[PDB]
DNA sequence: TTTTTTTTTTTTTT
């Protein structure tokens, strides 16, 4: 059949957990069982997947649940273990790499059908993730066109498509997690941070 | 039905002893006129139909189809009691019918519209050559004589068969006048005899003529049901009209007559706009082109004007370029680079499936006799620049894709608005310094228009005391007149300079260019002399003197001056001492 | 003379493509989702009068069939027809259509999927009422279509239908009475307008002035005048201005929205696409089309660059765009206004940066859009507090329940009501207007590196086009001295926002040196000093070695003149 | 009495 509805008993099994004191750092640990402490990630990451809520108020608002992070440090930190493993437990998963990542890569190809010889609007790496969660490598390296798929759903939380026959601007709301590395690729002691961390302090606002 | 006949006995009465505005039927002077132009195109108001009798305007509604097939068949015979002949001339009009709205316009058209006289218009788009309709079977007897077809003949033979013209143009509506959101649905249109070929790739055009369907037609397997896809044969064909008559130019030049009508023409390029008296010269100089002019059998040297106006941020420079549309016969609007369309490059294309490579002409080549208009120079690659500094030079242009070997005609005068380096007013310094554009394609412009300034207190009080004047709706020659008048001149009036006279400018040129020496370089050219005369030719036809007057010189020599001028830096306070002489 | 059409509507449940089945053959059903290629109108026969037949039988009726050949059918009688139908045109009643082929929606198929959908045709006069990208709820009608079986003396497949479908997917004026009476309204308009902000005032009326139209017409011969509006407000990165631009989308009727660098330069150009294939040519809007008559935004202008800025600049003078590849020659209408946002190049101020240099781009497009209204948005200790106050109750999810005086669809109300307006100051008191305008100058005269621009004749332009709105916001025509006042000083905060004849370049500095320095400063110590920056800024911009000296000897000699 | 056809060259384009 292949290579889910929740069961009542089990829900105050639930509850169980709940009144269990170290859920916070317990399902944590749960949720990383292949890494070795950095346990703020798991703690953060954790209350990633508990991200937030839907404000939408009269009009307007929408600012949703919706929460990116960013991690980086010395080069190669298993953190690309994380992003391969929680992009595997989503419903909506996301993950591919710096200079892999571009304005025109991740939004609406409007392929041909081909073989029926018709072109349909295709949904781009970003249209599926909406719900969910994205996953990154390196965004001090993302390219210039890259970002501009980013600036564009961040805040505007949508995407807009005009081009060829049909016109739909489209929604896109999901929490991201993109790895990094620092320029160094160590960031070097003392220091300001902020070219540190590559990038201007604008864009990391 | 027979009874339509008695229909045909009144129309005939609406058809040729009509009068309008007291007597003088239009009726009888253009059957007159062809007649005299034996152009066989007889043009229909239908202003005055519905004045008179609105049940024949009706029949336009139910089937015009065949309505006119009676009525042109009686113009003739009402030319033919003007002209006792044509019987030796064509044998055969049909009537073009000016407008009668309707004025729908594409998207909307529904099947209540079919045999039913419809009003179309929209955007001249890729077109077929002309090919010779068969009309009439007609052979030597050898079955008898067929007619044929509009377009069927079903359900073999022929001679002495009588042809006419056939075209079949695809027209698809303004992408400007589109709605948004939409593809440029379209539509195709047939072309007979003097309506074929008229129209012209890429412009606005009404399209006069009744719908047909029939018959299935191909699409079928496409549908599935019954579909008789659309065409519209055009009865008459009409660009985005205006031409002159015999009474408007005869009363046209007793303006020509009077001193100071170059004068009055100077106030009125700018009717909404005041600003500069200065430039406005050179705009409709510029405007008003000039003889081509030939020598045997070589170079025809340049007629054509070449305008450059430098810019200047909230100047009414952008705002001045757009008054030469509406006011030339014939313009491209190209906007500068970025860019608007086309980037006048003439480029080919091959075209679909089989066929060779189609040539498409750049947007020049639709401005032919007329005039480009270009602005924001800074805005422009060094790419499409290129071929500009072609057209001023051969008058036509040369690309490079790419399979078959050309020429091509280009009589495009140009003009030129480009913003200043950076802000506004930039070289205080030479005004060499202030142009990013190479000079060998600046001095391939005759006109230096430099605009201005650093705020002066009264001027503005002037200028905007009548702008807020301006604006208020919500001397000048009237409009429909002025663009009558530079037409009318520009395909008659040939202006030609004595040399009894004219020596004068090489001597005065002489002084006009050994102290071009004494302050920096240059941007003159011996074209920057050569245009001068390109100058005052154009001042005599707007004068219509048919050849060049002493004074008609005096204009272009005092533009050339202060074109110059003020283009040379501060020094110039020195350099204005000079050509005092030359006023 | 009658045909008539019959259309059922609000169906019981909404059914998917995926849930297209044999079963719903000749039934109603409702479905919906996106377009896809709207294909030109063309006749449906309904009944034909096809004969004879051999040779004149002149039956005229049905053949109705789908084919839709042929009449000839058992005719006449005696015609015994076989032969030719013959077709009769003429006498057959027409109807429609156009086929529509749907796509179905992205929101509900479950990725990775690439939806499978089919045609959508239009028979009914509820053709062409679809506009694409749209979702619209249809009728069923499943039936089928001819090119597995064959009739022996073939291939079907699924072919939509609806005889209904709708694009889904008075007494308030009595209110605007009301609304119309107050003084108040006017301030009223203004704290009512977008809650998720906090302070930032006079910038606010703008939005709305936006939102309501200008003249945009005439005076002849001629070309047509502005019209309009333009903001491009700036400040310091987390200003919180986007918070206008959703608001923009998220109120203003076809709001068009994209900060990004990549549209690409077309765009709001077009493209033009080539291969289509076949020909090619085919001309993409691009983005700004639908957003013809409406209110545009952007994103930092740094990031939009300066290859395009003048380019989307056409309709910001012309109002409407050309757009060249070399593609086929056109102009588009483009009549919008554009408000955006970038941030600053300094990502703040510079204060001291005279908003020309500030910004990063050309005074064409630059003096054009007006008026910019800057923002820089700081700390301040009571409005740390108030920004943990107010912007805190943005941040609350509850109390959102602080509202504002107008409701916000009645304020839309209110303007489609205020876009009925065509007020017109004719009023001999726009003589004002000339003054102020005059003595807008006056002020911006010296120096050139400031406010100025000029500012711009187009501002004499632009100072009518915000009464215009102001008209509107008061909804009284004819205009005042007072409502331009407003606009006038309105502008001048953020043109201060910009700003942080021998004898007569010696009379310039003489009161000059003294008119940049002897307020920020005494204007003192020496006389020959006066002369020495001044051989610095003199020298750049006179034109000769004889124009240094009289810079020189004349710097001398007003100095032993006032001496 | 009808049959059956996508690479290669060049182009204009972000
Ligand atoms: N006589 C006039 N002098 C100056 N401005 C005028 C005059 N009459 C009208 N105007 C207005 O002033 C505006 C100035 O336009 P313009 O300066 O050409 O824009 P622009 O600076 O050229 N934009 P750009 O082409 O990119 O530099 C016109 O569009 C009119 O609205």
């Amino acid at each position: 059949k292949v290579s889910r509805q929740i069961t009542d008993q089990d829900l105050a099994k639930i509850r169980e957990v709940a009144a269990r004191e170290d859920l916070y750092s317990l399902l944590a640990r749960s949720i990383a069982p292949s890494i070795y402490e950095l346990e703020d990630v798991k703690k953060g990451i954790l209350l990633q997947l508990f991200g937030g809520t839907n404000k939408t108020f009269t009009k307007g608002g929408r600012y949703r649940g919706d929460i990116n992070i960013l991690l980086c440090g010395d080069p190669s930190t298993s953190k690309s273990q994380i992003l391969q493993y929680v992009h595997k437990i989503t419903p909506r998963g996301v993950y591919t790499s710096g200079k892999g990542s571009s304005a025109v890569g991740l939004t609406a190809y409007i392929t041909r059908d081909v073989d029926t010889k018709q072109l349909v609007l295709e949904s781009g790496a970003l249209v599926l993730s909406d719900g969910g969660v994205c996953c990154i490598d390196e965004f001090d390296k993302m390219s210039d066109s890259t970002r501009s798929v980013l600036h564009e759903v961040m805040e505007q939380q949508t995407i807009s498509i005009a081009k060829a026959g049909i016109i739909t601007t489209l929604n896109a709301r999901s929490s991201i997690l993109a790895s990094a590395n620092p320029i160094g690729s160590r960031y070097n002691p003392n220091l300001p941070v902020t070219e540190n961390i590559d990038l201007p302090p604008p864009l990391l606002s | 039905p027979n009874v339509s006949r008695t229909i045909a006995r009144e129309l005939k009465s609406f058809l040729l002893e009509y009068t309008d505005e007291t007597g003088r039927s239009v009726y009888g002077a253009r059957i007159r006129t062809l007649g005299e132009m034996n152009s066989e195109s007889l043009e229909v108001n239908y202003r005055h139909l519905a004045e008179s009798k609105a049940i024949l305007a009706l029949f336009l509604a139910k089937c015009p189809e065949e309505m006119l097939k009676i009525f042109d068949l009686v113009a003739m015979e009402a030319t033919e009691l003007h002209y006792p002949d044509y019987a030796r001339i064509h044998s055969e009009i049909h009537v073009r019918i000016s407008d009668f709205p309707t004025i729908y316009s594409l998207r909307e058209l529904r099947e209540s519209n079919l045999s039913s006289l419809v009003r179309v218009t929209g955007v001249v788009t890729r077109r077929t050559g002309v090919f010779p309709q068969l009309k009439y079977v007609k052979f030597n007897c050898l079955l008898g004589p067929f007619f044929q077809d509009s377009n069927e003949e079903i359900r073999v033979n022929g001679e002495k068969t009588v042809y006419r013209n056939y075209q079949r143009v695809t027209l698809q509506e303004a992408p400007g006048t589109v709605p948004p959101g939409r593809l440029p649905r379209h539509r195709e249109v047939i072309l007979l005899a003097d309506l074929v070929d008229v129209s012209k790739p890429g412009e606005e055009v009404e399209v006069t003529g009744i719908y047909k369907n029939n018959y299935d037609g191909n699409l079928n397997a496409k549908n599935g049901f019954p579909v008789f896809a659309t065409i519209i044969e055009a009865n008459s064909i009409k660009r985005r009209v205006f031409s002159w008559t015999e009474e408007e130019e005869r009363e046209f030049r007793k303006i020509s007559r009077d001193r100071g009508i170059i004068d009055k023409i100077i106030s009125s390029m700018a009717p909404s706009i005041y600003g500069h008296r200065d430039i406005k010269t050179a705009v409709a100089c510029s405007l008003f082109g000039g003889v081509p002019k030939n020598v045997n059998g070589k170079h025809s040297i340049r007629g054509d004007i070449n305008v450059l106006l430098l810019g200047d941020p909230g100047t009414a420079k952008s705002q001045i370029l757009k008054y030469v549309e509406k006011t030339a016969h014939r313009a491209v609007f190209a906007t500068g680079q970025g860019a608007s369309a086309v980037g006048l490059t003439a480029s080919v294309r091959k075209d679909p499936i089989t066929k060779e490579w189609t040539l498409e002409g750049g947007a020049l080549v639709l401005a032919d006799k007329g005039v480009c208009l270009i602005d924001e120079f800074d805005k422009m690659n060094d790419q499409d620049r290129t071929s500009i500094h072609e057209a001023m030079e051969q008058q036509s242009i040369s690309i490079s894709k790419a399979g078959i070997v050309t020429t091509l005609q280009a009589r495009c005068s140009i003009i030129a608005a480009a913003n200043p380096n950076g802000g506004r007013y930039n070289s205080t310094l030479p005004l060499a310094q202030n142009v990013s554009l190479t000079e060998p394609i600046l001095s391939r412009f005759d006109i230096l228009c430099v605009v201005r300034d650093l705020v002066d207190e009264e001027a503005d009080e002037r200028l905007a005391t009548f702008v807020v004047d301006s604006h208020v709706r919500s001397s000048p020659i009237p409009q429909e007149l002025l663009m009558k008048y530079i037409h009318y001149a520009r395909t008659k009036i040939y202006p030609k300079l004595h040399q009894m006279d004219m020596d004068k400018v090489s001597r005065v040129y002489a002084d006009l260019r050994r102290e071009s020496i004494s302050t920096g370089s240059f941007p003159i050219t011996v074209r920057h002399l050569e245009s001068i005369l390109r100058i005052a030719e154009s001042f005599a036809k707007m004068r219509l003197s048919e050849f060049v007057s002493s004074y008609d010189l005096d204009r272009a020599i005092k533009v050339v001056v202060d074109s110059f001028v003020d283009a040379q830096k501060v020094s110039v306070r020195r350099q204005l001492r000079r050509s005092f002489a030359i006023y | 003379e009658r045909v008539f059409q019959i259309s059922f509507f609000n169906l019981p449940t909404v059914h998917r493509i995926r849930d297209i089945r044999s079963e719903k053959i000749g039934s109603l059903l409702s479905i919906s989702g996106t377009v896809t290629r709207t294909s030109e109108v063309r006749p449906e026969l309904y009944k034909a009068s096809f004969t004879c037949d051999m040779c004149r039988a002149i039956v005229d009726n049905v053949e109705q069939s789908f084919k839709y050949t042929e009449p000839t059918f058992c005719p006449n009688p005696s015609c015994e027809n076989r032969a030719f139908w013959t077709l009769n045109v003429t006498r057959s009643r027409f109807l429609d259509w156009q086929k529509v082929r749907i796509q179905e929606n992205a929101n509900e198929i479950p990725t990775g999927s690439m939806p499978r959908t089919l045609d959508v045709i239009l028979r009914g006069d509820s053709v062409e009422r679809a506009k694409p990208g749209d979702r619209c709820k249809f009728t069923g009608v499943e039936i089928v279509v001819p090119d597995k079986p064959s009739s022996t003396l073939l291939t079907y497949k699924i072919s939509f239908l609806a005889c209904h479908v709708i694009s889904i997917g008075s007494d308030e004026i009595n209110e605007l009475k009301e609304m119309v009476k107050d003084e108040h309204i006017y301030d009223k308009l203004v704290r009512s307008i977008a809650p998720a902000v906090f302070g930032h005032e006079a910038v606010k009326k703008g939005i709305l002035l936006q939102m309501l139209g200008g003249v945009h017409k005439s005076t002849v011969e001629g070309i047509k005048l502005r019209g309009d509006i333009n903001i491009c407000v700036v400040g310091d990165p987390s200003t919180s201005k986007s918070q206008f631009l959703k608001y923009v989308v998220g109120f203003a009727p076809r709001s068009v929205y994209t900060s990004g660098k990549a549209s690409s330069a077309a765009g709001l150009t077009a493209a033009v696409v080539r291969d289509e294939e076949g020909g090619d040519y085919t001309i993409e809007a691009g983005a700004l089309m639908l957003a013809d008559n409406g209110i545009c935004c952007i994103d930092e202008f740094d990031k939009m660059d300066i290859s395009d800025q003048v380019a989307i600049h056409e309709a910001m003078e012309q109002q409407t765009i050309s757009i060249a590849k070399a593609g086929i020659h056109a102009t588009l209408n483009a009549r919008t206004s554009i408000l955006a946002a970038a941030n600053p190049v300094g990502g703040r101020y510079n204060r001291k940066l005279s908003l020309r240099g500030n910004l990063n781009m050309t005074a064409p497009i630059m003096s054009r859009f007006d008026l910019f209204f800057v923002i820089l948005d700081d700390c301040n200790e009571k409005i740390d507090t108030e920004l943990a106050s107010h912007i805190v109750d943005l941040h609350m999810k509850r109390d959102e329940a602080i509202e504002p005086p107008f409701s916000a669809e009645q304020l839309r109300r209110y303007i489609k009501y205020a876009r009925t307006f065509k007020p017109i100051l004719t009023k001999e008191a726009r003589s004002y207007l000339v003054e102020k305008y005059k003595e807008l100058r006056k002020d911006d005269a010296q120096g050139f590196s400031r406010s100025s621009y000029r500012i711009t004749v187009r501002q004499l332009e632009s100072m009518i086009r915000l009464s215009e709105a102001i008209a509107r916001a008061n909804c009284v025509d004819e205009i005042t001295p007072s409502f331009i006042a407003e606009a006038y000083d309105l502008l001048r905060q953020s043109i201060i926002r910009v700003d942080v004849d021998k004898y007569v370049s010696m009379m310039n500095m003489i009161v000059r040196k003294i008119a940049e320095v002897d307020r920020e400063g005494a204007e003192e110590l020496t006389a020959v000093d006066i002369v020495d920056w001044y051989l610095l800024q003199k020298e750049n911009d006179l034109g000769s070695l004889a124009e240094y000296w009289e810079e020189r000897r004349l710097a001398f000699k007003v100095i032993k003149r006032l001496v």
